[PDB]
This record gives C-alpha cells, structure tokens and sequence, in this order.
C-alpha cells in the first residue's frame, strides 16, 4: 500500500479478483482527436 | 434571553362539561411540550374518587346473572364504572343501594350520606322489570390517583376475597377525555411560533378549567425545588 | 363515474388499517369499557393496545 | 456479512431499533430501520424554480 | 408611493396581503390537464419558504 | 411605459432625462461580489476602475512569474549544491559565498562538472524564458480586447450566492429514491434512539 | 465520502480530470490554498530540469451549470507523494475518491 | 394530592463535555413527563456564546485565499463557526487572534480577556506554511439561543457593516445531546418511586445543573400562565 493510500483503505466486500484494472475513462475522445490531428506515414488518419 | 409568554384568547365553552382553551403564542416547539405534559398529568396524575368495589347479594362472579333486570350486571358495572362521585372527608365510604318495583334505578336513589355527593343524579343504573325484584349492593368508593383497572387490581389482590366482591375499574381522575393539537401562530412577522388549542371533556366533580389549573399547580409543585 | 376522487392513499390507509387491525392477546384484553373516551384514554395511557 | 459486521459494531443484527417520539416521549410500537444512505441535492433548487 | 412601500416590503404590506390574501381563492393547476380535476380552487394560507 | 407615455405626449417629448438602464441583481438573490473584469473595446482610454484592474493583474502577473522563478531558482540551486557536494568537498565555501557565485567554481571537467554547465546554461535560458514571458504578458494584458461591433465596453460581474436547503429542494438517493423536502423539523421534534441521537 | 460505495470513486475522481494529480514523485515543498510545489525524487528526475513541479489550484471557477469549482489542497507539509497521488480535490471529490 | 419532590442528588461528569445528571425521587408516571419536558426544553432553548462576525485583515470576501495559510478563508470561517467559548462578564466581546510561522493555529492562540475562557485550546482553526506569513483577526463573540443564519441576521441589521467583515452563522446552544431514563428507585418504605438519569452531553460551554436549573425555571414560567388564568 502506498503512503497516500494507507491515510483510509476502503474495506472491499469483492469476492472475484480484479485480473484487468478498468482502464482510462476518457480514452475515447482523446484517441479519436490524437488521431485526427497527429503526422502519420501511411496509415493515413485525419489531416494529412 | 426572554421568552414569549403565552396571551390567552378563548376558553369556548361547549358544554358544561367541555372546554377548548386555546394558547397563543409560544416559542416553537412548547405546544407539544405543555401539551404533553399536561395530557400525561391529566391522565395519570389527577386525584379523585371514584367507584371501586361493589358487593351485589346472590352473585359470585361478573358473568353470572341476577334475575329482575334486563340488562346484565356487566352493564350494572359498566353503569357504576361510569357513576361520578366526590367525596370531601375520608378516603373509605361504603355506599349501600336498595331499589324495588317497576322502573330503572338511577343514581339519585342511593343512601347518600353527608360527605358524599353526587353529581349527576340522573345517572341510571340499570332497569328493573318485576315488581317483586329487589337489589342491593355495597358500592366502595375510594381515593385514588388516574386509573387504576381490575386486571392490575387483581394481581395486586391475592386474598379469596368474600363472595360477591366483584371488581370494576377505578377511573380516579375527573377528566374522561383530553386532546390537543399544535398550530400555527405568528407576532408580527415570524411565523415558526405555535398555537396550542386544548380540548378537555370530564365528568362532573371538577370543572375543565380547574383540572387545567390543577395540573399546572401540580407540575409546578414537581418543579419548585429547583427553580431559579 | 359517480365514485369520490378524495380517497385516502397509503398512509391514511396504513394508518387506518393498523389501528382496526386486531391482535390475539395484545394487552388488556378482555375488557369491559364505558365507551370510546375511556379506549382513548387506555390506549394514550399505555393500559391497552 | 452485514449482520457480522453489525455484531461486530455491537448494533441489531437486523438493522432495526428502537425509536421514541420527539415530542410525546412515548416509544414507536414497531421496530424502525434506521441507518445511514448517501443522499444528494440536486439541481432541481426552488430558488430557481419559484 | 405604494409601488415603492411594496418594494421595500413593510410591515404593514404583509398586513394588508394578509388582509387582501383572506377569502380570495386562487386556481391551483398541473399539467397535463387530462381532466377537470387537473384546476383546483383552494383558499390560500401564507407561509413562509 | 404608458403611465408617462401620455405625458411625454400631449406636454412634450423632452429629448432628454435619460434612462436607468443599470444591471441589476435579480430579484430574491442575494450573495457577494467575487470578480470584476471590464473589457474595454481597443482604441479608446478605458477608465480609473479599468485601469485599476489593469495594475492589479499586471502586478499579480509579474508576482506570480516572480515567485515561480524564484522558488525554480532555489531547486536549481539546491540540485548545484547537491552535486557539487557529490562532485567535491565545498560545503561551508559555498554557504557563505552568495548563490550568484554558485555556477562558475568548482574543479576540472567530469560529468558533474558537465552537469553543473548545463543546468547554469538551463538557469539562464530560465531567467530569459522569465523576462520573454513576462513581457508577452505584459502587452498581451495592455492590448485591447477586440469585442463585437457596436459595443463601447463590457463589464463583467461575478455573484456568489451560498444556498441552503428548504422545503422545495429535490433530494435523492443513488437507487432512484428521489422526493422534495417537505419540512424542516427541529431536533427535539425528530425521532431518537436509547441514546438520545436524533435522526 | 460515502460510508458505502464500490470503489470506481477512485477511478472516477482521478479519470475526470477534475482532482490535480502528481506527474511524478517526490516530497511536498510548500502548500498553499492555491499552489503546491513537490521536489521530485532523483530517480524520476531528468537531468537536465530543476526537479520542481508547480501546481496551481482553481479558485471559485463558475462552471457550465453555474456551480462552484474550486481546488483544495489535501496533501501536508512535507509528506511524500508517488506518481499518480491526488494532491488536490476536486468539487465534489474528497482524498481522490469521489463523493456526491 | 400526596406527591413527593425531587433533588439533584448527584452529578456524574464523565468528562468535560458529558454529565450525567439524577433526580430524586420521582412520582409513578412522572419520570417520562419530567425526562421529555426537560429533553424537549434543554435541547431548544438554552443560552450559549457563538462567534458572530470575523474580520480578517487584508481578506475582502469569504471566497478569497490568503498566501500562506493551507485552509481557505470560508473553511477558516466554518473552523470558527465549530469553537467553543464561554464568556462570563459580558455579552459581547471581540476576541484576537495573532500567529506567525510554520505551525497550526489553535484557540490556544487567541489573546483571551480576563472573562473569556476558551474550554477548547486545542482546537485547531488554520495552518500557516511559512516563516514570513502571518495571520491577524478580530472574532466577535456574542451571546444568543437557538440558530441564527447570517441571512436573518442580515434582514435584522439595521447598522452599515464595511466590507470586508465576514459574517458567521450563529449556533448559539451549546447541548448536543440529551437521552434520559426512568429507572426504578431503592426507597425504603415505597416501591412506586423512579429515579430520572439526563446524560447531557454538552461542548463544554455549560454548567450541567445551571442548565437543569434554568430548563425548570423555562418551563414553570411557561406553566404560570396555565396556573394562573384558566
């Protein structure tokens, strides 16, 4: 545990381990403009 | 730090017997405690007299039957339940009730004697339907505070108690029914302030106003040892 | 159709069927009671439910 | 795994207690639930709505 | 005069709201207005809130 | 409004006795005043509460610069410190020397000696990014706002109202379990457990 | 925070973008209510740059639905964060966990 | 009419803040009315000392930073709003509060007047995270019951207040918590006698008996003018 999680641990009642972490919530919108306004060679997304 | 003293402004009469008192203003939140309070005196704090015991000739419990009557001794202890009595000296008066002949035998037709009064005279018993029938009882009449029924009475009792000792609930208390309510009221312009209207029904022996002053003075008679 | 609109809904009928609503042996059973003032005053002085 | 946590807080195990009323004294003749939920304000303000 | 007397609310303009208030029903409604119990008259009690 | 409409009429039309047309706080709305910002339009001289304004965000900005170059300053000059320590054994010789004459001594070239180069050439592209960013400040905050055509100058006021619950506000649960608060009921009235904790 | 919850409050919290979170880790320097300055550790250092990082904090922000956002620093003097640590809350955030 | 009366036998201070407090003895019926009136009566209405208005030197509104301290100005006020004071001399008075350097700042660090006593000085107000930055204030106290908002307060001020003086909301009473109970009482010659434990848990701001004493005397001067006049 980490010195900013040790200050309150929340009790977990899960019975099923957590084998993938939910990811980047706002992953969505980000890869969608990242691709639209990046420099690609040949897999041509966007601008160019 | 001073507090809205209450201005009275009705006390309805409705009946002889019946009040609506009505107290506005008070501080928010005091209806419901000079209610409270005042009903739980009322009911279970407020001395009196009334019928305790009862001694009928013949019979040996209260689903029995004796003859001449129309209606059961269960109403005759329903009847003598709801009789309303004062007495002014002692705390013990054997009332002894005779009746003969055709008609219902009310409450103005008891060996009274000096120190007991009735207050409703009119109050009828039970009827009678044979000329040849003929009752007598043995009405005890004690002091006591509330209500007191026969269900506690008889537990408290354990003695084989004579035959014809039948036991009837002892309404001590002068009031038959108290409610109040808490309503709105408003000084000029703060509206949080209440209304306590107070509706108060007894029997006779006391007026509702005089129960009312009764179960202030008692209160504060609780109160007065620490007071500033 | 001819039927009230000003029914009572949910609370009043709880309440209502709470208070009708009999029990077998509750307290103070059995009773004989000179009418509905003095039901009133057993059930607010704790005698009876 | 609410009740052994309710036992080990030393609460009802049913999550009902006793409550009395604020203003007569007397006591509620049934068993009340009472707990703690997570209750929010929303932006439906009769401030705004008036 | 009165128009600013209202503006700055005295007093005496809740006395006489609550005197004007007195036997003046209002129509109370809520849409949608399916049937004509949806408009309601009703006497009005000033509160606050 | 037609109350004087008749009297501008039939007396006259003075062409004159101008209009309140003020912004005012909306009605039932109290709260403070949090901020002003007036955007006068580019040409004109804009006024002694706009400039006022005006020094106050040029002296929050070049406050705000300052510190934030001194305390870079100071970490730069700590990690100096560190790895002239780590290099050689200078430490009361270079306390009491002062922090300017912390970026030219030391010894012969090592890679502490080209570290310690290379943050001094970092603290003087610092301070020369400090002075080309504040003066980019500087004129981007005198410069006017370009605003829409036919509008002299906006002001720009910011309320705060704090708002407490009352009877009327939408309450809710996370299951669907909303409702309005109906009353405000004191704590001796609220129901309370053996304990006297009211709910 | 809420007594019962399910433990994407951390995820949310820290994945709306609305908290301030640590670049990289080290010790706190110095916390106002609007500014908190961290000395990164040396492993997460380049070397090239002071190891400094500057957080400045909203304050008393209108949003789109006219509400309040502001930042309020909860971390203290001299504590040490990691990379990925919530120094400041958000509006309706409390320790980096969400809260309603 | 028979009834006896009852005293205050003892008093149980757990600790500053908690008391327990016994009246004996007690009638058969009359403990529950006593414990509710009392409860009802000492959880509305009993005077207590708040912090009314603070004035923080160089701060305009409420929601505005000060360059050193860690809290914000508005949680600064609702730290104040939580302190605890008594004050015996007068009905107002105005409390100053002084503190430099890194370090919390408490209620111990208030310059106290000679009838000003703060039964709290650890409670903390704000922090400060700097040599060089220090904090200076003038907190009114006054004296009240009940609940008042600062917007009432407003609508009941007639004066002309600068600005720059930040107003607090005043809870004046200072019982937090009552539970009372109405166990059986050891007489020796009667057995229908109660005795009525009240645990008032206060924040250190009354005296236990001093509040018992002035609830009764609240409620037997509510109760005269039922004595009186019908």
């Amino acid at each position: 545990y980490s010195y900013t999680e040790k200050k309150r641990i929340r009790k977990d009642f899960g019975k099923r381990p957590q084998v993938l972490d939910v990811p980047y919530l706002l992953s969505i919108q980000l890869d969608s403009f990242q691709k639209f306004i990046e420099q690609d060679p040949e897999g041509q997304y966007g601008l160019e | 730090t001073e507090f809205l003293k209450p201005r009275l402004v009705d006390i309805e009469q409705v009946s002889s017997t019946h009040a609506k008192v009505t107290l506005e203003p008070l501080e928010r939140g005091f209806g419901h405690t000079l209610g409270n309070a005042l009903r739980r005196i009322l009911l279970s704090s407020m001395p009196g007299c009334a019928v305790t015991e009862v001694e009928i000739d013949g019979v040996l419990h209260e689903y029995s039957t004796k003859e001449g009557v129309q209606e059961d001794i269960l109403e005759i202890l329903l009847n003598l339940k709801g009789l309303a009595v004062r007495v002014q000296g002692k705390d013990e008066v054997i009332l002894t009730l005779n009746k003969s002949g055709i008609g219902p035998v009310t409450a103005a037709d008891i060996t009274h004697d000096g120190d007991v009064e009735i207050v409703k005279p009119q109050h009828v018993i039970c009827h009678l339907t044979d000329e040849n029938a003929s009752i007598s009882m043995r009405i005890k009449v004690q002091r006591g505070r509330g209500y007191v029924p026969a269900s506690t009475r008889i537990h408290s009792e354990e003695d084989e108690r004579p035959i014809g000792r039948l036991l009837v609930d002892a309404c001590y208390s002068p009031v038959e029914r108290i409610a109040y309510n808490v309503e709105a009221a408003r000084v000029e312009q703060r509206t949080d302030l209440d209304k306590l209207v107070i509706e108060m029904e007894t029997n006779g022996t006391i007026d509702p106003e005089e129960a009312i002053r009764r179960a202030a003075t008692i209160l504060a008679e609780q109160l007065e040892a620490f007071v500033d | 159709n001819g039927e009230p609109i000003i029914v009572p809904s949910q609370d009043v009928v709880l309440g209502l069927y709470y208070m009708t609503r009999d029990c077998v042996n509750a307290k103070g059973e059995g009773m004989v009671l000179t009418g509905p003032k003095e039901a009133e005053r057993l059930y607010r002085s704790g005698l009876a439910s | 795994e609410i009740k052994e946590l309710l036992k080990l807080g030393d609460l009802p195990t049913s999550g009902q207690i006793r409550l009395y009323d604020g203003r007569t004294g007397e006591q509620f003749e049934r068993p009340v639930t009472v707990g703690y939920m997570y209750m929010l304000k929303l932006n439906h303000l009769v401030d705004d709505k008036m | 005069a009165a128009k600013k007397m209202v503006e700055r609310e005295e007093a005496v303009v809740w006395d006489i709201l609550d005197e004007v208030i007195r036997e003046h029903p209002v129509l109370l409604n809520r849409a949608p207005t399916l049937h004509r119990l949806g408009i309601q008259a009703f006497e009005p009690v000033l509160i606050e809130g | 409004t037609p109350e004087e409409k008749l009297l501008r009429a039939i007396f006259g039309e003075k062409a004159s006795d101008v209009k309140d047309s003020s912004l005012r706080v909306p009605n039932g709305v109290s709260g403070t005043v949090i901020d002003v910002q007036v955007f006068t339009r580019d040409g004109v001289e804009k006024d002694k509460r706009a400039l006022e304004i005006e020094e106050m965000q040029l002296k929050q900005a070049k406050k705000d610069l300052s510190e934030e170059l001194q305390i870079l300053e100071a970490g730069l000059f700590s990690r100096i410190r560190a790895v002239l320590v780590a290099g050689g054994v200078e430490a009361e010789k270079l306390d009491k020397l002062p922090r300017d004459r912390w970026l030219e001594l030391g010894l012969t070239d090592e890679e502490k000696q080209n570290q310690l180069e290379q943050l001094a050439e970092q603290y003087d592209e610092l301070k020369h990014e400090f002075e080309k960013k504040l003066e980019a400040k500087r004129r981007k905050i005198t410069q006017g706002d370009d605003l829409a055509p036919g509008v002299l100058k906006i002001v720009k006021v910011y309320l705060a109202v704090k708002r407490r619950i009352q009877p009327g506000d939408k309450m809710a649960g996370r299951h669907g379990n909303k409702g309005v608060i109906s009353k405000i009921n004191p704590i001796e009235d609220m129901p309370y457990d053996e304990n006297g904790t009211p709910v | 925070k809420p007594l019962v919850g399910t433990g994407m409050e951390r995820a949310v919290a820290v994945d709306s973008g609305v908290t301030a979170v640590a670049k990289r880790g080290g010790v706190v320097q110095y916390v106002d209510a609007s500014r908190i300055v961290i000395k990164v550790n040396e492993d997460e250092m380049y070397p090239g740059e002071a190891g400094i990082d500057i957080y400045n904090l909203t304050k008393y922000t209108r949003s789109n639905q006219n509400t309040c956002i502001n930042q309020m620093p909860c971390v203290s003097l001299g504590e040490p964060v990691e990379r990925g640590d919530v120094l400041a809350d958000g509006p309706s955030t409390d320790l980096g966990e969400l809260a309603l």
